[PDB]
């Protein structure tokens, strides 16, 4: 859940390799797109409540 | 001066104020999506 600490943006699961002297990691994010403009209130006034 | 010597670095103050103020615009602005 810690933001950027594995893969940048959020963060689903991970993969390990073996290496020479090391590790690799693969990471799998999500990355929303296609963003729309809309126009918004906070709440909702209805019989006066 | 004796045969040492300084060495300034890569990066100015300006840009890194900038970069500051980027971040600071940033998440005032859209929150934390933009990270
Ligand atoms: C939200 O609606 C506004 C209003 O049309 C859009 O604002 C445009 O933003 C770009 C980038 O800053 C400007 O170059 C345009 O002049 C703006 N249009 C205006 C002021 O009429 C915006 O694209 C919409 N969507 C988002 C995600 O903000």
């Amino acid at each position: 859940k810690r933001v950027d600490f594995c893969g940048k943006g959020y963060h689903l699961m991970s993969f390990p390799q073996s290496a020479p002297h090391g590790v690799v990691f693969l990471h799998v994010t999500y990355v929303p797109a296609h963003e729309k403009n809309f126009t918004t209130a906070p709440a909702i006034c209805h019989d006066g409540k | 001066f004796n045969g040492l010597t300084v060495l300034p670095p890569l990066l100015t103050d300006e840009m890194i104020a900038q970069y500051t103020s980027a971040l600071l615009a940033g998440t005032i602005t859209s929150g934390w999506t933009f990270g």
